[PDB]
């Protein structure tokens, strides 16, 4: 799995 | 950044927070690295939306206007050619901002040093994670600048299948995973910072943790390699 961001 | 304290302030100045326009106001999205008085780098994951950025520079304390902040907006959006937005492990999650005007250098704002091209860390290799990410799995944007040590863990034990198998690339950097600390949401683009030589070199970006949660034992916090994208940094600059 899950990027660091919201919510990529 | 999830098991880690707050930074000394203006300690890691070359350290961004990235905000997106949002109603009357900004909103954090995102960390990234000063690398020249005019670009930024950051993850290309959040860059993905084509909203209104801006870059913060200075920064400490996202609620409180300090006095060492500098604010620019992003004129350039230069994300890697070969990066999918639908395809996150197959890497090459790196984007580099150039802002509207040059920011004005100075104790609080600083170039991040980087890596030599091909550069790789020994496992176990000294490193901190920054940034105003949650400061628990699925709890709170941190106010002030977190840190947290974060040692790297090389590329043969985090590709292999009781950490994150093929899904991690040579051109990424592992760090953590003892499932105590990490990076967390609102850290992406952010730097991790290894020492070498005694002087601190901005070797990842944050990139990505597991779908389960922030700190996870056997799934260190990925960051896209920086020390494979030397070349292509310099390339952007130069043609932009
Ligand atoms: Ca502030």
């Amino acid at each position: 799995x899950q990027t660091t961001e919201f919510y990529v | 950044v999830v098991g880690g304290t707050e930074a000394q302030r203006n300690s890691w100045p070359s350290q961004i927070s990235l905000q997106y326009r949002s109603g009357s106001s900004w909103a954090h999205t995102c960390g990234g690295t000063l690398i020249r008085q005019n670009w930024v780098m950051t993850a290309a994951h959040c860059v993905d939306r084509e909203l209104t950025f801006r870059v913060v520079v200075g920064e400490h304390n996202l609620n409180q206007n300090n006095g060492t902040e500098q604010y620019v907006g992003v004129q350039k959006i230069v994300v890697h050619p070969y990066w999918n937005t639908d395809d996150v492990a197959a890497g090459y999650d790196i984007a580099l901002l150039r802002l509207a005007q040059s920011v004005t250098l100075n104790s609080y704002v600083q170039l991040g040093v980087l890596p030599r091209a091909g550069t790789i860390l020994a496992n176990n290799s000294p490193c901190y994670i920054t940034g105003w990410g949650l400061t628990r799995t699925n709890g709170q944007l941190a106010q002030t600048l977190q840190q947290a040590y974060l040692p790297t863990v090389d590329y043969a034990i985090c590709s292999s299948s009781s950490y994150w198998g093929s899904t991690v690339k040579n051109s990424m950097v592992c760090a953590g995973g003892d499932g105590v600390r990490s990076g967390c949401q609102g850290d992406s683009g952010g730097p991790l910072h290894c020492l070498v030589n005694g002087q601190y070199a901005v070797h990842g970006v944050t990139s990505f943790v597991s779908r389960l949660g922030c700190n996870v034992t056997r799934k260190p916090t990925v960051f896209t390699r920086v020390s494979a994208y030397i070349s292509w940094i310099n390339n952007v600059i130069a043609s932009n």
